[PDB]
């Protein structure tokens, strides 16, 4: 190409975070939240009670962590589908979280320790 | 079969079998097979659109061998998302142990009968949404009916939509020029190398009350000439034919988890005291030539069926642990559509 | 029989409410409780932790789910035994529950939900 390189872009993060969940008929773990406008969800991100996402100054807040890619300009999952869905009890997850700017991820992990979310140690 | 009588523990009487009632399941649409199935091998699939455009020739004079030519084609492509449906039910021994089943004296019930009827069950629901999903298809924009929106045909293929309008309550109104204007409406419109028209209770008496179409009404009444459909409720449906088009009266309705009912046969935000009718072509007997209605369908999130060909209805069974119980499961990832949404027209009875 | 109709009785419900329960050795989601004399019991009803049924203004004291039919005059429910048995928690239920006059159904909803009960929608 006209100065050589070209480049197609990386693949997305894959939904490989859960490790143990309380599995039931109706989904006892996961919870769906309307996707915000003008937003891009993807795998390992903290929402708000309200689907927004996390910012400084209010990791009390924490309610959930997200569990699936979405695309703004599409309005619409990876999946093919129209909600976003996070876990917001008794899982377990891999410590592979992704926190806006001066976000505490300690103060997360606590508030989200509360509702039965443990994370796991993650290797290099 | 011998049985305790009703104030006797030492006197016998004789039973009789059960008598079922089961709610009406209205199938009119799904039993003209006009829906093709189509199943795919993943959560979303894609279309291409093509077309091409022809002209007369010019008569040229053979010496000067002068010729013609033609323009190329075009193409496009559509994208489509699919709904999920899905429920759950258990049996336990609660519901086995010392329980006779109502069609015997003595006889006790077993693990076998409650499961055909729960499956029975559950297959009734889901065929009574497949009609509810094909019907609102069938109007052009396929919406849940808890009212979120999944397609809407008409600007996916960028065509807009027609109605027509009968004044069946002016004495002067003109029937034929609407009925023609639909045929030519269809007919200019199809685009490729049997007309039927879903009408409403009101709309049908408006339509057969006119001065101007009792005398042709009167006739067909003939049994011999009606025979010349059912809805799985109803086992004669009104029916008028004229014109070359098929009225056909539907009087299909459900009820929501809510208690809200549903007509099949309406327009939205219009008054149910307005006569309201869909207008479709019939296509069923083309078969499996028939490219403009299909239905979708992909596989579920179990581990064994991760890129497998799609099904009408999975069913799946677990145990409790510890022999408590067992669970039920009932999946379906489903999308009905129709690829010329142009022929789909609106019939209303109102003046403009 | 005279004047025509004759009528007989009709099925008491049974009990196929429990979609999801965590089965454990000794029954971690049941409890059981003494009958109070006189009273009817019948599936789907709530019971306060005395074994007395709900009433207007005790939706914060809403204990258990009733499961097992008691026949008052019998003095024993319909599998010949002694006691009245309800859930307690980490159950899911069908929205079948039966409700005493004037009792609020959120209430006892909220009440029952903080105890890990779940019901999963249900309709006609």
């Amino acid at each position: 190409a006209y100065q050589g390189f070209t480049k197609l872009g990386n693949r997305e993060p894959l939904n490989d975070i859960i490790l143990w969940e309380q599995i039931t008929p109706t989904g006892h773990s996961r919870k769906e939240y309307t996707p915000q406008a003008s937003t891009e969800y993807r795998v390992g991100e903290v929402l708000k009670a309200d689907g927004t996402k996390v910012q400084a100054g209010e990791e009390a807040q924490a309610d959930s962590v997200c569990i699936v890619n979405f695309y703004a300009d599409l309005q619409l999952s990876y999946h093919g589908q129209l909600k976003v869905v996070g876990i917001h009890r008794d899982a377990e997850l891999k410590d592979l979280l992704t926190l806006e700017a001066s976000v505490d991820a300690a103060a997360v992990k606590t508030a989200l320790a509360a509702k039965g979310i443990d994370f796991v140690p993650t290797g290099l | 079969m011998l049985t305790n009588s009703e104030k006797s523990r030492f006197f016998l009487a004789d039973l009789t079998g059960e008598v079922q009632s089961i709610p009406n399941t209205y199938g009119y649409i799904s039993n003209l097979g006009l829906f093709r199935s189509a199943p795919i091998t993943q959560t979303t699939f894609l279309m291409d659109l093509t077309d091409w455009d022809v002209s007369l020739l010019d008569a040229v004079d053979r010496d000067s061998r002068k010729a013609e030519t033609s323009a190329p084609e075009r193409v496009r492509q559509i994208s489509f998302p699919m709904m999920y449906f899905k429920e759950v039910e258990s049996i336990t021994p609660d519901e086995i142990q010392g329980v006779r089943q109502p069609g015997t004296a003595n006889e006790l019930t077993t693990e076998a009968v409650v499961r055909a009827k729960k499956l029975m069950k559950i297959r009734t629901k889901f065929d009574i949404t497949r009609e509810f999903l094909f019907m609102q298809a069938l109007k052009g924009k396929v919406v849940d009916a808890r009212g979120t929106l999944y397609a809407d045909l008409y600007k996916q293929f960028d065509v807009e939509k027609k109605t027509v309008y009968f004044d069946l309550d002016n004495p002067n109104a003109d029937i034929d020029a609407s009925i023609e204007e639909l045929r030519m409406h269809m007919e200019d419109e199809a685009k490729t190398g049997e007309i039927h028209v879903v009408v409403d209770r009101v709309f049908f008496s408006k339509l057969v009350k006119h001065p101007k179409i009792r005398d042709a009404y009167l006739a067909q009444q003939t049994p011999l000439a009606w025979q010349q459909g059912t809805d799985g409720v109803q086992a004669h449906m009104n029916t008028f034919y004229y014109g070359g088009v098929k009225f056909v009266q539907y009087n299909g309705k459900f009820k929501d988890k809510r208690g809200k009912v549903h007509t099949l046969v309406s327009i939205d935000s219009v008054a149910a005291t307005v006569g309201v009718g869909h207008a479709f072509p019939n296509v069923s007997m083309l078969g499996e030539a028939n490219n403009i209605f299909e239905v979708a369908y992909g596989p579920c999130p179990k581990m064994g069926y991760a890129n497998t060909l799609g099904q009408e209805l999975y069913v799946f069974e677990y145990e409790k642990d510890r022999d408590e119980g067992i669970d039920f499961e009932a999946h379906s990832y489903m999308l009905p559509y129709c690829t010329r949404p142009q022929l789909l027209v609106d019939v209303r009875a109102d003046a403009k």
